[PDB]
RNA sequence: CCCAUGUCCAGGUUGAAGGUGCGGUAAAACGCACUGGAGGACCGAACCCACGUACGUUGAAAAGUGCGGGGAUGAGGUGUG
RNA sequence: GUAUGAGUAGCGAAAGACAGGUGAGAAUCCUGUCCACCGUAUGACUAAGGUUUCCUGGGGAAGGCUCGUCCGCCCAGGGUUAGUCGGGACCUAAGCCGAGGCCGAUAGGCGUAGGCGAUGGACAACAGGUUGAUAUUCCUGUACCAGUUGUUUUUGUUUGAGCAAUGGAGGGACGCAGUAGGCUAAGGAAUGCAUGCGAUUGGAAGUGCAUGUCCAAGCAAUGAGUCUUGAGUAGAGUUAAAUGCUUUACUCUUUAAGGACAAGUUGUGACGGGGAGCGAAAUAGUAGCGAAGUUCCUGACGUCACACUGCCAAGAAAAGCUUCUAGUGAGAAAACAACUGCCCGUACCGUAAACCGACACAGGUAGUCGAGGAGAGUAUCCUAAGGUGAGCGAGCGAACUCUCGUUAAGGAACUCGGCAAAAUGACCCCGUAACUUCGGGAGAAGGGGUGCUGACUUCGGUCAGCCGCAGUGAAUAGGCCCAAGCGACUGUUUAUCAAAAACACAGGUCUCUGCAAAAUCGUAAGAUGAAGUAUAGGGGCUGACGCCUGCCCGGUGCUGGAA
RNA sequence: UGAAAUUUUAGUACCUGUGAAGAUGCAGGUUACCCGCGACAGGACGGAAAGACCCCAUGGAGCUUUACUGUAGUUUGAUAU
């Protein structure tokens, strides 16, 4: 029974990282929304 | 950074005292200081001659008081070995 | 020739392959090798655009000289080599000036032949000449459609075309498909026919061999679901159950022509076939 | 599913093509030995899989375990990106 | 928020016993002894992941399915040392970003140059010791790599040593399978060597018992072997040039010669270190001391080395590196001495109680090492090194349920169905049918042998004898046959009720497609098809192979025609 | 050491009958001292899941086609370039 979550530092950053979010207009929209909501952590 | 700002404080512990017996002294240094800069700063400050400098990064350590939890500040530790025929650092 | 394996195993049963007798070496030319990746039928969007492709053995690209535009000096045929990229074999040839190149190996080519290219080259297997210089009735291959572009037509193993005549600035040609068309007289071609004629007769023998050759399984539309293929669905085996069989995207699959009706090349195609 | 680049498959068994020798013939085909080591080949661990059954079924487990079961140099398993 | 069920289910695979100690309190914590368990692992390393869980000293609120004096918990201190290891200051693959550029209601999409990007290439250090916690990082010893300064020694200074391209080249540079050979680890035996001991339960001072039985990198010398023809002439090229490289003809050489590689061995590294064991106080088995380190047997797909052979499915790139000139050039080279060498990771767990599973969860987790007897073996049983006794127990030994052993006579009468279980099972020998695509069927079937002790063996046997109910005496190992349907076959499939006759398949056939091909993704640009070209590519159907595949073109499609 | 599903309150018998037509609870009669423990599963139309069968809603979704109406594409003409 291999489960869905297989941790990996590099993959987390490459997929959900701050620079990845900033590379795309929609990723920047996510960052804006997180800031507006006030999330302490806006990116992985 | 200023040479005087490079070295922050000595480290006094069982391990560091044993090191002193071998004529190597442990100092907390600015986290951005490379061991070459550390060597220059030690020489200017203490007039001794440095044989080698071994540097290592101490990770921030998790702590908690009551309802609050955080991390101690990260540190940078440098073990400086003086040459023979050199004055000792007096603390 | 074709060697038939003894039926030692059901997989090996009925299998045949080539003996590679013509092949003289197995060490390609380092200078002419190029890297190739297996696109596996996926385009820049990453979507599968051509089904049933992918996997299989790794290959290196051999830079073939389809242009044959080096007319100054003669090229001596050094070796006949297997080419993983094409059905036909290739020939490594050394030009007397020291330039190494690969060409298609015509039927009857042999090590030591001194090929030449240019208008004055004699009509010998492996020579290259502009179509205007090739006498009628000659059998040729590696025909180029535009001058200087390099041979494009008649390159598969065992294929060949025949020169039928001249007219205006064009040359009448019967292609391997039986289609007769005009081709610009300044286009070049190689005298002869592409070697390795036996290629067609190989019996692959087992599924794993197709997988080696980079063919992934083909699934019949009749055994898909309705949302997958127009033939999909129905209880049990079903007939086509439509006006005509169609591709996965509804294009009729039997007899329905697809050539563009306003093709510019109709003016040059004299007699069609296929 | 695919791409690039790595990596894994204890140990046994069988004996294809080809080759050599001797027969045989005008030359052959062909025959007999030896050699040779092919295979989605055979048996079988690791590995992968999941056919039968019992149990489990507020479980040890939101799909498993026990006993057996199939594949195991390939259309193979698997890692990293 | 609190009840009921209820002091009920459950307390999550397995062996512990006792003595002593600690302490308010002990089945559960510590110590000791015996016993037991794993041992191709439940041992030893590592990558990811986790992120302080590591060490030391305290604590017993909560967490731990019981307990707890204890813990991966809580509290306080402490712990990760690199020119050489892995990464960066090196290279590139897939893929990604992308100056200009192309395309596009907006947003943006695509892409050249150029970059990024290891899982690959390149690249200089090892042995021992030391701490409670780090070690190829610290220390001792002995090195190497890049560079700076300086001393000395040679040689060159513009008829110019030397350096040297972003340029020309070479090289890097590569698959799979198959055995064979060399070498070394590894393993085993010895009345080899060294040390220690002589047993009390009847016997043994000997061929008794136990334990050990060797050491780098670097440097030097060599080396099992492995690959490879080597010159010369005349040309032609290599955007300029070249002595380099590529190459065409022509001579001579080719059992060789020359050249390029090479595991490993010997010496030194070593007056060093380890090492059975002996063993100190002032408080341990710890300072410290410390013998021997032979021969023989087996012997690695570990290494030479993808070396050789064979095969088809035809098996990265770039840099480093080596050469060539072009350019650049007044300084160079050697030895020696001293000196310089940055950032990041380094703790600990890691077939797990520390990772993925909500749990201290019978699941999952890449790679390396992985011993002995019997054995083909990493199977199997019992063991070595090493690790562990599983975080509720004490009784009792009812039904019933589960897991397992045995079972008179019968032997499928059970049942939807021989489901389950039983039976067969290893090796050696004899022997083996229909049918067949000649390969198989086939381990068909059906039989026989297996222990121990002598003798002789051509070393595999044979002959003789002995014992038992039984000799692959345990463990681990096919049940078989006749016949029919379906599917040719190996494969694939509904993760988690269906593994099949379903899908695929090789083969067949039809049809499209002349290349800016057809087809497909996309508004487009741009892509795949394909750096392919009708013996190719796409689509439909059928589905090995063998024998065959009849009649109908009126209707519907397609194709052609054009009055 | 210590849950859970369930649970209107319950001092919670049997027969025949009655009743929304299948009663522990209603009628007549019978039986039965109070409280438990170990077992079994006939009943509580037992628990679990606002039945998936069936029907209905001018509900939903996926699919088909010579259903209706559109439409991407493909093609043909005019016209501009
Ligand atoms: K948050
Ligand atoms: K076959
Ligand atoms: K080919
Ligand atoms: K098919
Ligand atoms: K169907
Ligand atoms: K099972
Ligand atoms: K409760
Ligand atoms: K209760
Ligand atoms: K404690
Ligand atoms: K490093
Ligand atoms: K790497
Ligand atoms: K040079
Ligand atoms: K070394
Ligand atoms: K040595
Ligand atoms: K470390
Ligand atoms: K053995
Ligand atoms: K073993
Ligand atoms: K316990
Ligand atoms: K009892
Ligand atoms: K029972
Ligand atoms: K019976
Ligand atoms: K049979
Ligand atoms: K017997
Ligand atoms: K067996
Ligand atoms: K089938
Ligand atoms: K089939
Ligand atoms: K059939
Ligand atoms: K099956
Ligand atoms: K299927
Ligand atoms: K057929
Ligand atoms: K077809
Ligand atoms: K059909
Ligand atoms: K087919
Ligand atoms: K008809
Ligand atoms: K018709
Ligand atoms: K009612
Ligand atoms: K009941
Ligand atoms: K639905
Ligand atoms: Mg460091
Ligand atoms: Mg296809
Ligand atoms: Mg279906
Ligand atoms: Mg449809
Ligand atoms: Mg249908
Ligand atoms: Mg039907
Ligand atoms: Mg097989
Ligand atoms: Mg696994
Ligand atoms: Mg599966
Ligand atoms: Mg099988
Ligand atoms: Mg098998
Ligand atoms: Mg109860
Ligand atoms: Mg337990
Ligand atoms: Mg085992
Ligand atoms: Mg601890
Ligand atoms: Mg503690
Ligand atoms: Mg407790
Ligand atoms: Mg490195
Ligand atoms: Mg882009
Ligand atoms: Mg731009
Ligand atoms: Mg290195
Ligand atoms: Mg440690
Ligand atoms: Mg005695
Ligand atoms: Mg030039
Ligand atoms: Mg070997
Ligand atoms: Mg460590
Ligand atoms: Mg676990
Ligand atoms: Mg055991
Ligand atoms: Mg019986
Ligand atoms: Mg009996
Ligand atoms: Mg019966
Ligand atoms: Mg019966
Ligand atoms: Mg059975
Ligand atoms: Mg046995
Ligand atoms: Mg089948
Ligand atoms: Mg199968
Ligand atoms: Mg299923
Ligand atoms: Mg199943
Ligand atoms: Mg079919
Ligand atoms: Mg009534
Ligand atoms: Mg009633
Ligand atoms: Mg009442
Ligand atoms: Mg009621
Ligand atoms: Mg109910
Ligand atoms: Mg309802």
């Amino acid at each position: 029974m291999k489960r869905t979550y297989q941790p990996n530092k590099r993959k987390r950053q490459k997929v959900h990282g701050f620079r990845k979010r900033m590379s795309t207009k929609n990723g920047r929209r996510v960052l804006a929304s997180r800031r507006r909501k006030g999330r302490k952590v806006i990116s992985a | 950074m200023e040479l005087l700002d490079v070295i922050k404080r000595p480290v006094i512990t069982e391990k560091s005292m044993l090191a002193m017996d071998e004529k190597k002294y442990t100092f907390e240094v600015d986290t951005r200081a490379n061991k070459t800069l550390v060597k220059q700063a030690v020489e200017s400050a203490f007039d001794v001659k440095v044989a080698n400098v071994n540097i290592l990064n101490v990770r921030p350590k998790f702590k908690r008081m009551g309802k609050y939890a955080g991390y101690t500040k990260k540190r940078r530790k440098a073990i400086v070995t003086l040459t023979e025929d050199s004055k000792e650092i007096q603390l | 020739a074709i060697k038939k394996y003894k039926p030692t195993t059901n997989g090996r049963r009925n299998m045949t392959s080539s003996d590679f007798a013509e092949i003289t070496t197995s060490t390609p030319e380092k200078s002419l090798l190029q890297p190739l990746k297996n696109n596996a039928g996926r385009n820049n969007n990453g979507r599968i655009t051509v089904r049933h492709q992918g996997g299989g053995h790794k290959r290196q690209y051999r830079v073939i000289d389809f242009k044959r535009n080096k007319d100054n000096v003669a090229a001596v045929v050094k070796t006949i080599e297997y080419d993983p990229n094409r059905s036909a074999n290739i020939a490594l040839v050394h030009y007397e000036d020291g330039v190494k190149a690969y060409i298609l190996a015509p039927k009857g080519l042999e090590v030591g032949m001194r090929l030449v290219s240019g208008p004055e080259a004699d009509i010998k297997v492996g020579n290259a000449l502009p179509l205007e210089n090739i006498p009628v009735g000659t059998v040729i291959h590696n025909i180029e459609m535009k001058p200087g572009k390099g041979g494009q037509l008649i390159r598969s193993a065992g294929t060949s075309a025949q020169v039928l005549g001249k007219e205006g600035k064009y040359v009448l040609i019967r292609l391997n498909s039986g289609e007769v068309r005009m081709i610009l007289a300044t286009c070049r071609a190689t005298i002869g026919s592409v070697g390795n004629e036996q290629h067609e007769l190989i019996n692959i023998g087992k599924a794993g061999r197709s997988r080696w050759m980079r063919k992934r399984p083909t699934v019949r539309g009749s055994v898909m679901n309705p949302n997958d293929h127009p033939h999909g669905g129905g209880e049990g085996k079903t007939p086509i159950g439509r006006k005509a069989p169609v591709s996965p995207w509804g294009q009729p699959a039997i007899g329905y022509k697809t050539r563009n009706k306003k093709a510019k090349s109709d003016k040059l195609i004299v007699r069609r076939r296929t």
